[PDB]
């Protein structure tokens, strides 16, 4: 059968996932705990 | 006897003439068959029953 747009769309989706979505997820997940604790401690310190 | 021998010789040349005609017909038939094979190959390449195409991967 004729299958051209399904493979192409899947390929592009894989490229966007590996290189635009995963990298953003990796960066946010790495900074979420540290930024969370830092923001909380900054709140306390600035209030005092 | 020599006259009948020469008559037989003429008959032999007649036979060669017929053989040459037959060879010419066979030559024409062979050319037609080669053309038919060419067109069979052409039809096989361009047949609308083909279902394949390159895949994106």
């Amino acid at each position: 059968a004729f299958e051209l747009f399904t493979p192409l769309f899947n390929k592009i989706d894989q490229t966007t996932a590996t290189y635009v979505t995963d990298i953003s997820s990796r960066a946010i997940a790495a900074i979420t705990p540290v930024v969370s604790v830092g923001l909380t401690l900054g709140f306390i310190t600035y209030g005092w | 006897e020599l006259q009948a021998r020469i008559a037989g010789e003429q008959a032999a040349i007649q036979n060669e003439t017929t053989k040459l005609q037959m060879i010419a017909q066979l030559r024409q038939a062979e050319q037609a068959l080669i053309s038919e094979q060419r067109r069979e190959r052409n039809m096989r390449i361009l047949s609308s029953g083909n279902q394949g195409m390159p895949t994106i991967q």
